[PDB]
Order: structure tokens, then sequence, then C-alpha cells
């Protein structure tokens, strides 16, 4: 168990558990769940309506002081009724800690823009909108950031195909670059790698 | 504030999929069969959504396998058949669903290999 | 290196340093392009006894995250995420550039 | 007395004790308008009272900075203003109310 | 543990003021920079006479791919397809069948050199040292089609570069 | 009406494919609108279709000046998710090559900044040193830049039998090259005029906008991830953290030069403290076995086959792992669903936030000052666009 | 073991040669067709069969760690020879 | 019921009002677009294309979907006005290098296997 | 009713009398490693890969053959079960040939997968390996007997499902071999199924040999038209 196994830290685990309990007690209106991962990573699941309060409390509270937003992104899980999972990562320099705040939304429900709380979010929320199609309410200048001008659809969504729907080429008759339906000389070859034998008993799900 | 929308969910006009790949497509919602070359069952736990097979041809150079189907590789994983059906319905795809097939419980008995008068007795072991 | 000593003196005077002491071209002090073969030590799991994999399986010791305060289910002193950071010290080597 | 706080845009504070006392009194005044059983109120009152006692008991700025663990008293002043603004916001938000909505049964279930 | 890069105060004595005035009016630091460039003018340039002189390389160098043989002249590749499975760019295409003598050999072995990232994962994955990245790097073509390698081209590369490839492998295989 | 100008992508000062749409009154910059995505390759979706070993060479090509630092961040994320531990010699190799990579990145940043400003000479002096470090990269992995040496289990191969001596020979001459660079730039009144009080950002603004690395330290914020949240063997080396006073381009330049010196210090320590032992985790269900074992033992062959076809499975879970990359905090949000392919990989690049703040930092400045600010933010668009 | 087709095109070890009515031959006009001349099936057919005085032999292709994985070949059948599945070398016991 | 949260409009009337406003803005923009991009189309062709794009989505009955469609159309209009778009992007609406794909059964049967 | 309560890892379940430990573990969704047990063949118990620990019992039992007893507590992940699996995999791999790159079973091997999942990652076997001569049982089933792990699935299928008694084991101990002992063609309308049930590359498809690997294949679930059974 010594040489090749990653060592544990129970002190940080206890501190993060206590602080998660602290946050949950202070904001019962929005906090739905609190988790401490095995490698000491605090996670706080909330209600979407509490995006702005929670973050504000987390960045302003004397005992919190998470004044820096590492990054903000989204995860697509099609099996969930609320497709998109919004993940905020925050860093506290005063207490040398990190915290993760997660909420959910679907295709037609906006999330409150948090540019007011953190200036850094601007481009992160633009990127989430571009890649996933999640609208952010009250956003200063919301528009595509990564994709091409006039590009239809959101690439990061699970349903979207890897190579998309159109390609580009230069056409001499019209003397310009044109977009046409994708044709591939060699199709991407899909591999089935998943082993039919279970790897991790600790994560086994009930047999329904 | 809530506005009480009354209609069925429909997001086709927002996804950006060309209409050809919305109307002429058929998806299959199914639990994949166990690979008969192995005994593990871990690949028969989740529901899958996959599209219909389209034309593949031979590249004049190198003889590679060419396709013009953008959804030829897309496979979606769902917890339950209801989630898969809801996803296909809100995306506007015609679907075919297949009920999950489970192996029936079998009555095993080692001692039956040595039956006094039964046909089950093993001629070798 | 290889050059006239008067040019070396002019170089040193213009640059302000003795250039020859630290030449930037590698003349002959670098390793040979052919070396003896290595031997490479084995790892700690290369034992012949008392090495069952179940006692050195790091992947199988990972567990799902520990749940605190599920919503679906005394003074109580306030707490922080971690103790405050200690202030940094000012580089006893060279504090000011 | 001290020049160069060292952080760009953070001016040196003359008379920081008075500023800290005023800010902490304002914070307690705002907390007085929150329901007494709310966790935010009691936690913030406890920490604010400790900080105010420390400020009142220590006339020396560097010794007070070492007691407060807040990093260069100008930053302590800034954090006090931040807490006051948050207190007003929390008064408006009322996050001590019961959870607004319960999420779907499989919403946070992972994997899948 | 930290240091300051711009927290130094200048002396205000008359000598220091006069030195700074001389620096301002007579441009001393500019002459210092001129002296540095003049010093570099009289050094030997670090340029090499390419193509006559080449840059140094290593036995681990990753270059053009090649298919190798056993000393008997039989191909090493047995069509396990591990290189095709591991390739992050999907640059390898393999088709196999039993040979006329029942041997397990490839009938198609292509590498798309404009897909390849030259990572060397395939030669790590190969269990019989059949596919290698040889030492060559001067194989620019005039057309795109010349960079779509089939089995004949890769076997020819192996035949052409075996003498150096074997010597490179002998010098590095004990680190692998 | 303000004049509207396209700055890039085909511009020398652009530092890549950037379309900076600028509103100007005369030469004064009224507004900066960075248009990015000209190097968005869809890396994260591609990473979703790969195994964990197949996704590693993408992190080489995120920030193409700090390859091994990108590899180390990803490897740390995957090792944290696997609950395994790299061996000590591998960690020392990782820190040594991370400091060499920091030297590479800082040379590139400082010299390209000087080249934009107009001082073209130091670039040629420092790129010979960059060439020698590329040679170090090549000897260890066979590649000059996209090495792919750092793997989620340690490193791919052990150092060749004479590499430490050559690294020592290079490291004992580099300080004079830094000195020549500083003679060229540090006290030049023209350079100070082009850099002092240009692009001044306050500590509060730097924190809120999401800045990291030098963009924080030039404004006096005392934060270095190697000191506060150490990884590998960074807690066992000694070095100082440069800190600025004014938050301008000049202070950021001094910080980077001193950072280069401190990296030399760390390299010297790593050279004198490299321990013996194996280079990857002695766990053949994660790290491939040696080839002699693969050709003699049945288990080793089975594990080689499975690790190179399917790859190792990672237990389900999500991590955010961050390192102090030479351009700032570099992070990975990695989500595993239990299989051998990552479910999600979000990449956090400091250049994203720095470029999002470029418009703020250029208020009340001219065209040349905006060029200097782009240079001082140390932007590579591979990590910005991904 | 090279040999030309009735069209004059060399036939590869794989055995593929373009048919008479196949337009794709136009890709070789004014250029050449890449054909490797060392046929492996013929070269391995020239190696002499190794005679060993044991029922089970071992093969690793030569060179130790530079060959293939080590395998064991049974040599009880006397109507044939034991053939390595990796290298193609042949082994037999002293017979008759 | 159905417990949904709006984006901008509470019923289809407000959504239709926003659609009309966006249509007015596109209609006004078309001549300037033809002038600035030096397009070889007429203003009549551009306005016809704008109408065709609007009518592509005439079947939508959800105010939230309509709000998102108006947001996307406003994004495209802002993009066109500021010249972020190039002539190739504007001309991508007309599919000038795409051969007409038939819709009747017999031609589809002749060309290939796809329906 | 007649159901009895047993526990798998401390969790209660109701099972029919005579149910084996393996089936009870399957009720809670846990799959016990196996090589010789097939739910459509008669129980053999020979491979010994299914050995599990019952709480308060010193001896591990074979889960595929042992009927659950009321009040029993199976422990599928205890140290004893894991060490049993590791030892049995070690004995299975001792004489196995290093054939994975040339074996058609390569990416579809139960032996490979269970070695990766339940066995060790190393070999401490320092002897020579056994090698056996190949059998020829016709043009459909390729035979590479060295790979055989002696599961005996082929023998039970041929005797019970196919109705033929051509397969068997000759010799004993280490030298025991699976075959026909004479030049015989195992020809029957259900013969090819012995390729599916054989867990290793000992029995493979001769028409399919060397053509593909499992990870590259695309699977289309369809129906047969060669007769009226569908
Ligand atoms: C008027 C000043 C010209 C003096 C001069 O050209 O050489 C100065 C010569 C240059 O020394 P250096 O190259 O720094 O020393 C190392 C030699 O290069 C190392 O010597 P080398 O082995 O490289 O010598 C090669 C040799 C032959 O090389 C050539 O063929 C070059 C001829 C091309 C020039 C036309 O160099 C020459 O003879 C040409 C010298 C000038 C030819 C013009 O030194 C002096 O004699 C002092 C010159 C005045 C100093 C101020
Ligand atoms: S070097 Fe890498 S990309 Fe190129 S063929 Fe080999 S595995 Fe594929
Ligand atoms: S080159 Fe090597 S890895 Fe690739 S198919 Fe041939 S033997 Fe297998
Ligand atoms: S049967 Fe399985 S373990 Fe044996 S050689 Fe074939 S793939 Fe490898
Ligand atoms: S040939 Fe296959 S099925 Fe028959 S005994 Fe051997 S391993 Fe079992
Ligand atoms: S599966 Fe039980 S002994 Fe083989
Ligand atoms: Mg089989
Ligand atoms: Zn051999």
């Amino acid at each position: 168990t010594r040489p090749t196994i990653r060592p544990r830290n129970d002190v940080v685990h206890k501190q993060l558990s206590a602080f998660g309990q602290y946050v949950a007690e202070i904001l019962p209106k929005y906090v739905q769940q609190v988790q401490v991962s095995c490698f000491n990573e605090l996670e706080i699941f909330i209600h979407p309506d509490g995006v702005i309060p929670v973050l504000t409390f987390l960045r302003d509270h004397t005992n919190a002081q998470f004044k820096s937003l590492a990054d903000l992104t989204a995860v697509d899980v099609p099996t969930r009724q609320n497709r998109f999972e919004i993940v905020y990562n925050l860093l506290s320099l005063r207490f040398n800690s990190r915290i993760r705040v997660k909420t959910y939304t679907d295709e037609l429900t906006p999330i409150e823009s948090s540019v007011t709380v953190y200036k850094a979010a601007n481009w992160y929320e633009r990127e989430i909108w571009d890649m996933f199609g999640v609208f952010f309410a009250n956003h200063p200048d919301l528009r595509r950031i990564l994709t091409d001008y006039g590009f239809e659809g959101h690439p990061f969504r699970k349903d979207f195909p890897l190579s998309g729907y159109v390609e580009l080429r230069y056409d001499d008759e019209v003397k310009r670059v044109v977009a046409e339906p994708v044709e591939l000389a060699q199709e991407f070859r899909k591999f089935d790698l998943n082993s039919p034998w279970e790897a991790f008993p600790a994560y086994r799900q009930p047999p329904e | 504030q809530l506005i009480a929308v009354d209609e069925k969910l429909d997001i086709t006009t927002l996804t950006g999929v060309p209409e050809e790949h919305i109307k002429t497509r058929k998806v299959r919602i199914f639990v994949p069969a166990r690979n008969n070359m192995q005994s593990g069952v871990n690949n028969t736990k989740k529901w899958k959504m996959e599209f219909d097979t389209r034309e593949r041809w031979e590249n004049p150079l190198m003889g590679w396998s060419s396709t013009a189907d953008p959804l030829s590789n897309l496979v979606l994983t769902f917890s339950t058949k209801e989630d898969a059906v809801a996803f296909a319905e809100k995306n506007g795809w015609s679907f075919d669903v297949e009920e999950r097939k489970v192996p029936k419980p079998k009555s095993k008995s080692y001692g039956a290999n040595f039956s006094w008068n039964k046909r089950t007795r093993v001629s070798t072991k | 290196a290889s050059a006239t000593r008067v040019i070396q003196l002019l170089r040193n005077w213009a640059s302000g340093r003795d250039l020859q002491a630290k030449l930037q071209l590698r003349y002959q002090e670098i390793s040979k392009r052919t070396q003896p073969p290595p031997k490479l030590p084995v790892g700690p799991s290369h034992k012949l006894s008392n090495n069952y994999y179940c006692t050195r399986d790091g992947r199988r010791e990972a567990m799902p995250p520990s749940i605190v305060m599920s919503s679906q289910k005394t003074e109580k002193k306030a707490v922080t995420p971690a103790p405050p950071i200690k202030r940094w010290e000012l580089s006893k080597d060279q504090p000011y550039l | 007395l001290k020049k160069t706080t060292g952080l760009v845009g953070l001016a040196v504070c003359e008379t920081p004790h008075e500023r800290l006392k005023i800010l902490y009194t304002k914070i307690l005044d705002v907390l007085g308008q929150i329901p007494k059983n709310a966790a935010y109120r009691k936690y913030t009152e406890q920490i604010t009272n400790e900080k105010l006692g420390m400020v009142k008991a220590e006339p020396d700025v560097k010794k007070l900075e070492e007691q407060l663990q807040g990093g260069q008293i100008e930053e302590v002043i800034l954090q006090a203003e931040n807490e006051l603004s948050l207190a007003r916001k929390m008064l408006r938000w009322k996050p001590w109310e019961p959870l607004v909505e319960e999420p779907p049964a499989n919403q946070w279930k992972w994997p899948i | 543990t930290y240091k300051f890069v711009n927290m130094r105060e200048p002396s205000m004595d008359m000598k220091s003021v006069t030195d700074r005035a001389a620096q301002t009016l007579l441009w001393t630091e500019l002459v210092r920079g001129l002296g540095m460039t003049l010093s570099y003018l009289f050094r030997e340039p670090a340029t090499i006479n390419y193509p006559f002189e080449k840059g140094p390389l290593s036995p681990r160098f990753r270059g053009e791919h090649a298919l190798r043989r056993y000393p008997s002249g039989e191909e090493r590749c047995i069509a396990c397809k591990l290189c095709e499975a591991v390739c992050p760019a999907q640059a390898i295409t393999i088709e196999a069948e039993p040979r006329a003598d029942g041997s397990r050999r490839t009938t198609r072995y292509d590498i798309d050199m404009t897909k390849c990232i030259y990572c060397g994962f395939c030669q790590e994955a190969c269990p019989v040292d059949a596919i290698v990245e040889g030492p060559n790097f001067e194989f620019s073509t005039e057309t795109h089609e010349e960079l779509l390698y089939n089995k004949e081209k890769l076997l020819n590369n192996g035949d052409k570069w075996e003498a150096e490839i074997a010597a490179n492998i002998q010098a590095d295989y004990l680190y692998r | 009406s303000n004049l509207t100008l396209n700055f890039g992508p085909q511009h020398p000062a652009a530092h890549g494919v950037l379309r900076l749409v600028m509103e100007l009154s005369g030469e004064m910059v009224r507004k900066c609108d960075p248009h990015i995505g000209l190097l968005h390759r869809g890396t994260e979706k591609l990473i979703e279709y790969k195994t964990y070993l197949q996704a590693l060479p993408y992190f080489d090509r995120l920030d193409y000046v700090s390859m091994m630092c990108n590899e180390q961040a990803y490897s740390l994320a995957v090792e944290k998710l696997l609950n395994i531990q790299p061996p000590p010699r591998a960690q020392w190799i990782r820190v040594l090559f991370g400091e060499i990579t920091r030297l590479l990145n800082h040379i590139m940043a400082v010299t390209t900044h000087a080249l934009d400003i107009g001082a073209m000479t130091p670039f040629f002096w420092m790129f010979e040193e960059r060439e020698k470090m590329f040679e170090f990269y090549e000897r260890v992995s066979g590649a000059r830049m996209h090495a792919a040496y750092i793997r989620p289990g340690g490193v791919h191969q052990d150092l060749p039998l004479g590499l430490l001596d050559d690294i020592y020979e290079f490291s004992k001459n580099f300080s004079f090259r830094i000195d020549e660079l500083e003679e060229m730039l540090t006290n030049n009144r023209i350079w100070r005029n082009r850099t002092v009080d240009i692009g001044v950002v306050t500590a509060e603004d730097a924190l809120n906008y999401g800045f990291s690395g030098v963009m924080l330290r030039g404004s006096g914020i005392q934060w270095d991830l190697r000191k506060t949240q150490p990884y590998d063997v960074y807690d066992q080396v000694e070095f100082d953290v440069p800190i600025g006073s004014r938050g301008d381009c000049y202070d950021r330049y001094l910080c980077r030069v001193e950072e280069m010196r401190q990296s030399l210090r760390i390299i010297s320590q790593c050279l004198n403290k490299m321990p013996p032992g194996e280079i990857k985790v002695d766990d053949a269900k994660v790290s491939p076995p040696k080839r002699a074992e693969m050709k003699t033992s049945m288990e080793s062959l089975i594990h080689h086959f499975k690790l190179y076809t399917e790859g190792y499975q990672v237990p389900p879970g999500a991590t955010y792992t961050a390192i102090e990359a030479p351009k700032g905090e570099f992070g990975v949000y990695l989500v595993s669903d239990g299989s051998s392919r990552p479910y999600r990989c979000k990449i956090k690049a400091p250049g994203f936030a720095h470029l999002a703040g470029l418009d703020k930092m250029s208020k009340g400045h001219m065209l040349a000052d905006v060029v200097a600010i782009i240079g001082t933010q140390d932007i590579v668009f591979g990590e910005v666009d991904r | 073991g090279v040999r030309t087709s009735p069209t004059g095109e060399k036939v590869t070890h794989t055995g593929q040669a373009y048919d008479d009515g196949d337009y794709r031959r136009v890709r070789f006009s004014d250029r050449q067709k890449e054909v490797n001349e060392n046929f492996a099936i013929d070269l391995i057919a020239e190696q002499p069969v190794s005679e060993v005085g044991s029922r089970v032999i071992s093969c690793d292709g030569g060179g130790g760690a530079l060959g293939h994985p080590r395998v064991y070949i049974n040599l009880d059948k006397e109507t044939k020879t034991g053939t390595c599945g990796y290298c193609g070398l042949q082994f037999r016991q002293p017979h008759h | 019921g159905t417990s949904v949260k709006p984006i901008f409009s509470r019923d289809m009337n407000e959504a239709k009002r926003r659609v009309r406003e966006l249509y007015r803005a596109w209609y006004r923009e078309v001549p300037n677009t033809v002038h600035l991009f030096q397009l070889d189309i007429s203003v009549k062709q551009g306005r016809d294309k704008v109408r065709e794009m609007f009518m592509k989505n005439a079947h939508v009955t959800d105010p939230r979907v309509v709000d998102l469609l108006v947001i996307k159309g406003k994004m495209e209009l802002e993009e066109t006005i500021n010249v972020w778009k190039q002539r190739t992007h504007i001309m991508r609406f007309f599919h000038e290098t795409e051969a007409p794909r038939p819709t009747d059964f017999l031609s589809k049967f002749y060309v290939g296997h796809d329906p | 009713s007649n159901l009895i309560e047993v526990f798998v890892d401390g969790q209660s379940v109701m099972v029919e009398p005579g149910t084996t430990v393996l089936q009870a573990c399957e009720k809670v969704g846990m799959q016990i490693p196996r090589f010789c047990y097939h739910e459509r063949l008669s129980v053999a118990g020979n491979c010994r890969m299914c050995l599990v620990e019952i709480e308060k019992a010193p001896k591990v039992v074979a889960a595929c053959a042992m009927p659950v007893m009321k009040g029993w507590n199976i422990l599928t992940n205890s140290e004893k079960s894991k060490k049993a699996r590791e030892g049995v995999m070690e004995f299975l791999l001792a004489n196995h040939p290093l054939d994975c790159p040339i074996c058609d079973q390569g990416g579809e091997c139960d032996l490979q997968d269970q070695s990766m999942m339940f066995g060790s990652d190393r070999s401490r076997f320092l002897e020579g390996k056994r090698a056996v001569e190949d059998k020829n049982i016709g043009p459909l089933v390729k035979t590479i007997m060295t790979r055989c792990i002696q599961c005996t699935r082929c023998i039970r299928f041929a005797s019970e499902i196919a109705g033929v008694d051509d397969l068997g084991t000759t010799g004993r101990g280490n030298d025991m071999q699976v075959g026909t002992y004479i030049e015989k063609m195992f020809m029957s309308e259900l013969s090819g199924n012995i390729i599916d049930i054989c867990p290793v590359g000992a029995l493979t498809s001769k028409p399919y040999a060397f053509t593909a690997r499992p990870w590259e294949t695309r699977k289309t679930e369809s129906i047969d038209v060669m007769d009226a059974v569908g």
C-alpha cells in the first residue's frame, strides 16, 4: 500500500467537510448537496436560482474569501432531464483552498450571468453558450467566441457529430470559400473498447 | 415568474441539424446484446441510441472506406429507455424501441450429473 | 574556441566580461555520442514473495465521494476552508534585486 | 507612517483603527436586521465581535496585523467593506429560508 | 519566500546626481548596449553549413516509418493491429489474411503521413518491433499523394534504412 | 466616427491567429475586441473519443511553448483519478524538465515581446539556448518539442547515460546569457519608456478578472502555486518568487527575468538531487511493462496488449488539477465515467482570462502600447482556442 | 518471387495487379508502380529446418529481447514440422 | 402548468412582436449589406432570402424557442453589420455551388440508396 | 414461501432452494469470475476460478456448484476471495503460450480480461512451458491446443447440446489433453458453437482467421434467413 498508492490526507478532508457543513447551514435556500471527494475536493450542489447569491457569499464572506474564479464550464449528460451541468471552480488565496459549485439547466432555461460577481466569467459564459447553447441572462455581450461566423449548432453537445455537418473548400467558379455537406475520404473508425467484465466493485449500481 | 407553456417539447430548430438528417433518419433504442465470445455482462447494463446505417463506398485512391453520413458514428448512452425515448422525441427523430432481453433464471444442480435413472447423467467429466 | 587574443581583448572590453571563460559554443566538454549500455533498476513490486496485487492496488481503493448534508435526507464556532496562510518571508538570500 | 502597501491600487490607510471600528459597528448594525435564528447572522456576529475586540485591545498596527491574520490591515479594511456589502445583499436575499426546490431524482447521479 | 524586483530607491547625494546627469546627457547606458552588440560582432557565429553540416540527433529520434524483417528476410509484422488500435491520429490502416503457407500476415498496411503526429506510440505498441520510426527526416514531396504510404513503400523504407535502424535500436533497447 | 481596424491574424505583432478589432481615435485605442477561434480545433471533443494515453499528445499541442508542463498537469489529473503515485526519480525528472520548459517559455516570451517593441537582437542570442534545450528534449524522447515524455504513470523512458552532464554544462553558462539580455534591455531608457507605466493593472482587478502567474505577481500579489499548493517534489527545492510593485509591463519583464534565474537555481538543485530507481509506477495495470518482460512473461504480454488496445480504466469521478505553468495557472477539469475513455476534459488556460482582460488593460493607450500589452500578457493561441 | 501480369505490370507479394479494363492504371503512366522485390514468403521458404533432440523446442526469433515473444513448439507429429507462429522458422526431431 | 421559466416573452404575442422587430431590422440592413460586401445579388434577392429564413421556422409554437430564435437572429444581424462576416459567410445562405438534389422517388432510386 | 434468505456482502436476498452461490451473487448484480461454468451446460467445477469466501467458514467454496444455505453471507470482495482468484489466474497462466498478438481471441479473450480484472500483473514462473500437438477436427473449427485451459466446455456442449460423444480428455494430470484421440472430423450442424463457448483461442473460426479484431467491428443486430427458425 506504500510505494505505488497515492497517500491520504485526513486533516484536509475534515477541514473541507466542516466548511461544507458551514456553507450548507448558512444558505439552506439553495444548497442541495455537499460532497468531499476522496482526494480532498469539496463540491457543493445548488439550485440554479442561487447561482448569484451563493457565489457572492463565497467571494465576499470573511471566512470564505474565494476572490478568484479558476474556470467555468459545462458538462452534457443527455440521460438527465436537465441536460447541462454548470461547474464553477473557485480559489481562495487567503485560505489557500479550492471549492467547486455545481448547478443544472436544460436547453430552454437561462442561467443568471455572474459577470457582476466575477469579471472573468464573461468569456467563460460566452464559451458555454457557443459550445453548449446555454443562454445566460443579463450578459453584457453574449455571442459566439470559438466557432466560425454563421456556424449552426453547438459542437460540445453529445448529439453533435465529431466531424460536424459541413466542410470548407475554395471554389474557383464563384472565386471564394464555400461550405458544403461533409464527405469523408476515410470514415472515422469507431472502436468498441469497453470490457465486458466490471473493473470497480466500489461503484457497482443496484440491479434495479 | 412562470408562463405555463402548453405544448410538447421540440428543439429541432435550435440544434442546427440539417433537415435531411432530422426527417429521413431512424434511430434504434436498445440494450446491446452480450458478445457471445465472452461471458461478461458489463456491456449489457445501459440503453443505447444509434442511427441507421448509410452507404459506405471505396475510395478510388488507397481503397479506403468513404462515407457521406455525418451520424454514422454517433452512439448515445441512457440510464433508462424512457430517457432515450424522451431525447429522441425532443430531437425529432423517428425511433424504434426494443424491450430489454434478460437471460431467464436456470435451475442448476451438480448432483444431477450422476442421476440414478435420469437422462442427465454425464457420460464423461 | 579559437581566435586572436587582440580580438578576445576587444570582445572582453566591449562586453565588460571575460568571454572566454563561458563560451556559448560547445567545443569538447559535452558527453560522447556513444555511451556504455545501462542496467536500470527494477521497481518495488519486483518481489517473488509477499507481493499479492490486492495489497498494492491503488485503483481499487478509490471510493465514491463522501456525502455531507443531503437535502433529501451550542455556540457552534464558525469555521473556514483551511487555516489562514502564513505571511511570506523576504528571501534572506537576496531580498531586493 | 508606512509607505507602499505593496498592492497596486490599495492606498495606505491613515487612522485604520477608527475605520475598522466604524466598519465593524456598521456590520453589526446590519446583522441586527436579520432573524436571530439565521446561521449567517450568528456566524458573522461572532467573527465580527472577535475582530472588533482585537482592534480595540491592540493599539499597535503591526501587532494587530499579526493578531488578525488578515494580511496587511488595509486588506482587513477592504474585507470589512466587502462583508458589509454582502450583509446588505443577504438581508435582501434571505438565504435562510427553506430550500426553494428539490432536484430530480437522478440529477446528481454519477456515473451516468 | 520572495524578493522584490523594483523596490530600490536612488541615492540623492551630489555625486550620484552628477553621475545620473552624465548618464542622461552623455548617454552612457546606450553606449553600453552598443558595446554588447559590438562584442557579439567579434564572436564566432553559431551557424552550421547545411546540407554539408547537420544538426545533432539521438538514437531515439522519431522520423519516417519503416517495416522491418527478421534476419531470414521474413517480415516481422504479424498483423496483431496493436499499432492501428493505439494510433491517436488513426493514421494506420490494416487488412490481413492467412498467407498461402498459412502465415498470419498483412495484405494492407497503410500509414497516412499527413495524419500522423510522429508520436512513436506505434513502435512502443508493436510486440515484434515490426513498425519503427526510422532516423530519416528529409522526405518532403511535391504532391500530397506521395505522402500516403502503402505496405510496399514501408517495406522499401525498411530495406533502405535497416542498417541504421538496427544500430539505433541496439543503442536504445536497454532503456525500453 | 472611430476608425475600425483589423489587427491580425496576418500581423507580426498578432502572436498567432488573433483578429483584434480595434476602434481608434487617431492612434489612441478607444476599444479592443479580440476575436479568437481562428485556432479552435475542437480538441476537447476529440479527447472524448480517445483513451487516456491517446489524449496525452493533445496537451503537447495546447501551449506549444510549455509542452512538458502541459503533460505534467494532465498526468497529475489522471494520477489523482487513478489513486496511484509516480516514483521519486520520475518526479525529480518531471520537476527538472518542468524548469527547463519554464526557461524555454520565458525566453520565447521575453524575446518576442522585445521583438514587437523593436529590439530584434536578443531573440537571436536566446534562440541558440532554446536550440540546446530542444536538443535535451530530443535526447530524452526523440522529439524536439512534442515529446510526450510525461505520462500518467511517471515518464516514458529513463534518461540516457550522459544527459545530466550536458544539462549541467548548459546550466553553468546560461546566467551570462541572461546577463547579456539584461544589459540590452533592463536599463535602456527607450525600453523603459516603452514599458514603464504601460498596461497597469491593480491587484483587485487582477484577482477578479481571473489573472494568474506573472500578471498577479507584477501587481504585488504574493501567490505561486509551487509554493502554496506544491506538486511532485517542489516542496523539496528552494527558490524565491519575484514580486512587482507597479503592475506595469516593465515590472512583468523583471519578474520573468528573475524567474529565469530562479529556474536555474531549481535546475541546479534537481541535478544534484536526482535519486535512483524506476521511472514509472510499478503497477502493470496502469503503466506498460518493459519489453523483455513483455516478451518473456504471460501476464506482462496480456497487460501490454490490453493497455495498448483498450487502455486502463479510470474510476468514476471528476477532478480539477492545477499547476503553475510558465504562463500562469494551467488546469484540467477531468471527468471519468469509469471506462478507459475520459467523459469530459475541460482545459483551463491562463491566456483566456488574460486576453479577456486585454481590453481593460489598454484604456487610455496608443497602438504601440497595445502591442506591448499583447506582448506582456504572454499569449499562445493554442491554449486560448483549443 | 516477382512476376508480371499479361498487361506488363508487376504483381506484388499481396497479388494485386490492376485489371485490363481498370482505369486506375492511368495513375502509373509517366510514373512507376512501387513494388517491393524481396518476397517474404519465398525468403522464409529457403531457411533450413532445424533438427533438435527434444519434443518441445523454444523460439524467440533470435536476438533475445530484439526478437519476438518466446513460444514453445511441440514436435510430436512426424508427418510435418513444427513452425513458429511468429518468425516462420521450422523445427523437427531427428526422424528416420 | 408545465412549470417553465421564460427567457423574454410570456406568451406568443410578445414573441411575435420581437420577431417583427428583428424582421424590420434585417429588412433595413439588407441594402447596406449588399453595398458593403459588394455582393452580386439584388436587394430583392437579399430580402427574399431573409423572408425565406424567417419562414423556415414558422411552425414554432413555443415562446421560449421563439425567443432563442430571435436571439440567434440578432446575433447574426450584429455579426453582419459589424463586418465580422465576410462575403463567403453571406453567400453561404444561397448554396451557389451545391448541385440540386432531387426529391421525387424515381431520381432518388436512380442515384443511390439514400431515401 | 419456500424462499430462503441469504446475504451477499451483508445484503439480504430471497432465493429458491438449491440455488448456487453464483446465481445468488447474480441476483444483486455481481458477476463471479468463471471459466468452466456455463449456464446452459452441466456444472463442472474444474477451473476453480469461482472460489468465494462464506462468512465464518475457513474453506472457500466453488460458487458455480455450491447451493446457498439459509443465513449464509457470501463475501465476494474479501481478501480470501481476491487471493483465491489471483492464485487460480497464476496457475492458469503458468503454461499459457505468449500468443496474444497472433491469437484470434486477442481483444475478446475471457482469460485476458479476467487476468486484467482479478489476477496479478506479474509472473513469478521461471520454468519452461508445456506445448501440445494440434488436432484437426474439420474445416470449420481451427484448433490450437496449446492455448487450451482445460475448461471442458467443448466436451459438455458436444455431449449434451449437440448429441455427439466425439470430444474427450486423454491422459491425466499436466499432460491431460482435449481431443478425439483419433483422426475424426467433429462434423455437426451445431459444431461452430464450440468456438463461441471456448473462452480462449484454442478453438477459433477457420474462415474468420486473422481477418479482423473485435474493437474495430461494428455490430448490427439482425435475423437469419437460412431456415424458418428466424
Ligand atoms: S507515430 Fe503516432 S500518429 Fe504516427 S502512425 Fe505511429 S501511432 Fe499513429
Ligand atoms: S506492425 Fe507490429 S503492432 Fe502493427 S500489426 Fe504488425 S505486429 Fe502488430
Ligand atoms: S487465448 Fe487469450 S490469453 Fe491466450 S493467447 Fe489468445 S488472447 Fe492471449
Ligand atoms: S478447447 Fe476451449 S472449450 Fe474445449 S476444453 Fe479447451 S478451453 Fe475449454
Ligand atoms: S466456474 Fe466454478 S469451478 Fe469453474
Ligand atoms: Mg474460442
Ligand atoms: Zn520464431
